[PDB]
RNA sequence: CGAGCUGGAGAUACGCUUUGACUCGGGGAUGUCCGAAUGGGGAAACCCACCUCGUAAGAGGUAUCCGCAAGGAUGGGAACUCAGGGAACUGAAACAUCUCAGUACCUGAAGGAGAAGAAAGAGAAUUCGAUUCCGUUAGUAGCGGCGAGCGAACCCGGAU
RNA sequence: GAAACGAUGACUGAAUCCGCGCGGACCACCGCGCAAGGCUAAAUACUCCCAGUGACCGAUAGCGCAUAGUACCGUGAGGG
RNA sequence: CCCCCGUGACAGGGGGCGGAGGACCGAACCGGUGCCUGCUGAAACAGUCUCGGAUGAGUUGUGUUUAGGAGUGAAAAGCU
RNA sequence: AACGAUAAAAGAAGUGAGAAUCUUCUUCGCCGUAAGGACAAGGGUUCCUGGGGAAGGGUCGUCCGCCCAGGGAAAGUCGGGACCUAAGGUGAGGCCGAACGGCGCAGCCGAUGGACAGCAGGUCAAGAUUCCUGCACCGAUCAUGUGGAGUGAUGGAGGGACGCAUUACGCUAUCCAAUGCCAAGCUAUGGCUAUGCUGGUUGGUACGCUCAAGGGCGAUCGGGUCAGAAAAUCUACCGGUCACAUGCCUCAGACGUAUCGGGAGCUUCCUCGGAAGCGAAGUUGGAAACGCGACGGUGCCAAGAAAAGCUUCUAAACGUUGAAACAUGAUUGCCCGUACCGCAAACCGACACAGGUGUCCGAGUGUCAAUGCACUAAGGCGCGCGAGAGAACCCUCGUUAAGGAACUUUGCAAUCUCACCCCGUAACUUCGGAAGAAGGGGUCCCCACGCUUCGCGUGGGGCGCAGUGAAUAGGCCCAGGCGACUGUUUACCAAAAUCACAGCACUCUGCCAACACGAACAGUGGACGUAUAGGGUGUGACGCCUGCCCGGUGCCGGAAGGUCAAGUGGAGCGGUGCAAGCUGCGAAAUGAAGCCCCGGUGAACGGCUAAGGUAGCGAAAUUCCUUGUCGGGUAAGUUCCGACCUGCACGAAAGGCGUAACGAUCUGGGCGCUGUCUCAACGAGGGACUCGGUGAAAUU
């Protein structure tokens, strides 16, 4: 427990509620976690400890740089306490090392990957995830994202060797209700158990099931949502 | 509501046929044997306090 | 201005008035705190500062916007004026055009008035000749699910 | 609507006297006027305030108020 | 966590000790299930008896935020 | 009719024009985790004193929370402000916007939280950590001495910084006992005679090689450039050195001495009852916090504010003759709140309303325990109409012959049960549970004996009808529907089979994500997250499962060709003029998405012509005919259980079938008990009736 900014609940913006549900809590805090990890490249550090922190589902490594400063950094599946972390293109592609893709061996399974030089990590970071490399092209690398997708990425971007783990939300069965309350307000409210007024799947004497749409009028099963833009060219194989 | 309720205002008359029975009976005062003021039979004379002798204080 | 005055108050006491009170006119001087409010905070009238002038008491400045600078602006006005935005009931015996209306309401700006104004005009006489207002033309020309219904201008008279 | 002209958000984009606009699509002819700078009394409107008047009222009338937006009601706007 | 017994795939069972739980009984507290009462009420929704919950998705104070076709809603078209 | 809870009241005495209703005394009764006490908020003067006697006070009133007048409230340290920051509010300069205006970093405002200097008493009619008395502490400013030198920021670091449950040890507040101590007297009814009875039985401060559990702890040297923007004699990291034990540092509290106060009562005057002066003892034993020691120990996951004060550290800086710091004096101390009510006739409820209100204190005895239950201290109060009567009927209670659910829509209601020991306890089961299952026994008093003590066991004895002897205080069981479960809901007729839920499934979403709020290429929420994530929809523990039909609609993908907008493209047609020219109309082809079209997809709409019901269940909460038919239980069953099947109109995630456990759920049965009932009776209290006081309503 140490050196972290305070987090405050809030499930809606300026005026009213925006992202339904979510209201419970516990008071959790925020721990600034190094993602971009460049200003520190060129300095070795050791796993002082792996603390378990919320707002993440992902162990947290408390690294210490020769500089003297500490910096929490996601903990990949494997690092024990006391090992070594080193940033900068000059780094043995091992667990915890952060080295851009250009310098990353094909078939190498890494996470914490960015999408644009800096602004921190972005892909592969949530509890146990693995984005492996496919095979450099020109300036961009082909990689496989946890959703089974293929995106070019200019190898200019660092990455962390290895895959996160923090065990696995597989046996975590949240027991009975109220565990969800240890986190977010009573989940989903069956709009089919509301009123013609309140939502599309309202009324009906008895029990319904027609039209299939979201709280508003769109459709939820198999209706595309992404639009026509840039990244679009920079992408390969959305479906599946 | 106020369930039973009257069907019509009652005559000033009717209303009086009624009260033909509310007339007080004046006491039947007796005259105290001593101070001679009037008294209430079987009670003590409030003016002298007697009832043969003087029971109540002056 | 000349016997009275001492507010409404209807009371007592003290008093003040020709070196003319009082009252009426007309200028000054005082004018705590809040309020655009503007030293800073503030759930109005409270709470806290600072710099300068200084006997200390006490005085004064300390807001933002235009401008060297004087100096101007922020606020408030019953209705009237123009502007930006602009309903519906209702009618059409229903209703979507259309009507009710660009009315009601909101907002901005302004003054005692505004707005408008000195013609790339109106008109059919090779006429009038800034703008505005009243009369008339006329409910005519025309607009209109050519339905409900809406409705000019020129000329001519008059304010100026 | 055959529907001109005025206006403007969006694209465009002219001339200048043997020049320019319009006169209800459009053309010629005929005709009236010169746009893209400006300021301007006066007659016009209203009425918080003031005076005068009234085939206006005269106290359940007349303003809500012979005075009070008070008492009273409302968290409040507000009503009164 | 510490001791004793057991074995054919089977386990576990036992004693200490620990102190878990949208665990149990139950008062404050939160609720309001059934009956009577009360309906010109003590009360514009209550009382008595009875009952539900009782470390939990718990109960509550202060400050603060969301509103009208709008907010809020463990969802009755409920509350505002 | 009512006079606002059935916590009662009696007498005496006093005042007065007049008193059930005011005051005094003496009794009675009610509350006592409160109907006592202290605040908060809210209200304001309601507080105190003297008057008053219209109206208000459900009745009187000589009285009052009402009317009149006067008085009362006192803080360097208690709360707040001149200090801090959270949500949130605001916001120069910035981002947006038809207007008004909408957002927004720093900064600022903003407690309900942080920080911070006092205690013990006395006492006005009415105030008190505010006034007095005693002793104390904090800051500030000056003087004096000491000192002998730096002082050290709107900056760095350290720190303030923080959860839930459970738990060891020491202690206190506080409470209990005694042939302890002090004080006062008296005692009689039969006795006691004091080893009886009543009452009191220490708070602050200062010192003490005194006792004392518990609690806290690295310092130092150096290294490195890459860290704290920078700087550092600070902080972090690296390593060296001693960091067993320990050791220190600190002491909750106790004890002793001193001293200051208080202390049951005593005495005196008295204008009637206060005033004044004085004063004893302070023991041993026992219990004990939700507090103190302390930011203690262990365990747990859902993983538990910020900011200033503070500590150290430099920058800059004036200064190293006169510094910072300590001490001893002195002077100094601002604004606001502090009365009274405050779980209630003083606040919210139109009423002095049976309601609503946050926090704290909350004694004793008995009872495993307790903030339960009974009685009761302190203290507070008998509820602002009263008296009689003793009928009908109504409400709230007590008992009830014989019977025992015959009542009735339903055992609705009301009984029975009812605590704590011991013994004993089924099906079924996810092996937890079903269980407090079911059933049976004990329970008081004395004495001896032994025990771990309060307490308890063993034996003997005793008394009653009866011994959790009075109050608190489960009725039990079989079977079925529904829902798994705890939970949630129609404030004021529905609590449930509703909703939610853990679990499952489909699908969308590549991150300025899908999605949503918004005037807005602003801002923001999703998320300071990133696909084992977030959104949406449906299903709803667990278990075995979950079929057939993509014709139609939708969704995805395919995609030749057909069709389709503006626009591009200018022929063809017409106008005017003399003419050049200027002007109307208007194709071919070409031209986006989409629509037609091809295939696909059911835990998509949906159906069982595109197919026709795999399993499982079945007259079921989904069956019409219907009280179907047989069986069950009953003397007798339209209901209920089990089968069958002819499923009017079951059926597999609008989920099918089952399932331990759970239910103020719904249904049927049984045991026990009972006034539910055959039939009601008697009794009680509170109305109803009567008299005195006050005195409505709907209706007409
Ligand atoms: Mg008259
Ligand atoms: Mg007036
Ligand atoms: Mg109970
Ligand atoms: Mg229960
Ligand atoms: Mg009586
Ligand atoms: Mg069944
Ligand atoms: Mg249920
Ligand atoms: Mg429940
Ligand atoms: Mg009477």
């Amino acid at each position: 427990l140490t050196e972290a900014l305070p987090k405050t609940g809030g499930r809606n913006n300026r005026g009213r509620i925006t992202s339904r549900f979510i209201g419970g809590g516990h008071k959790r805090l925020y721990r600034i976690i190094d993602f971009k990890r460049r200003d520190k490249s060129g300095v070795n550090a050791k796993v002082a400890a792996i603390e378990y922190d919320p707002n993440r589902s992902a162990r947290i490594a408390l690294l210490h740089y020769a500089d003297g400063e500490k910096r929490y950094i996601l903990a990949p599946e494997g690092l024990t306490v006391g090992a070594t972390v080193n940033a900068g293109p000059e780094a043995e592609p091992k667990l915890g090392n952060a080295l851009p893709l250009r310098f990353v061996p094909v078939g190498a399974v890494v996470h914490a990957l960015e999408l644009v030089p800096g602004k921190g990590a972005q892909l592969a970071r949530s509890a146990g995830t693995s984005v492996q490399v496919q095979g450099k092209e020109s300036d961009y690398v082909i990689v496989r994202l946890p959703s089974g997708e293929l995106r070019r990425v200019h190898s200019e971007c660092y990455a962390t060797i290895g895959a996160v783990g923090n065990a696995e939300h597989k046996n975590i069965v949240l027991g009975k209700a109220g565990r969800s309350r240890w986190l977010g307000r009573k989940p989903h409210q069956r709009g089919s158990a509301m009123n013609p007024v309140d939502h599309p799947h309202g009324g009906g004497e008895g029990r319904t099931g027609a039209g299939r749409v979201p709280v508003t009028p769109w459709g939820k099963p198999t209706k595309g949502l992404k639009t026509r833009r840039k990244r679009k060219t920079s992408d390969r194989f959305i479906v599946t | 509501a106020k369930h039973p309720v009257p069907k019509k205002k009652t005559s000033k008359s009717k209303r009086d046929m009624r009260r033909s029975h509310h007339a007080l009976t004046a006491p039947n005062l007796t005259e105290c044997p001593q101070c001679h003021g009037k008294k209430l039979s079987h009670h003590i004379c409030p003016n002298c306090g007697y009832y043969d002798g003087r029971q109540v204080l002056a």
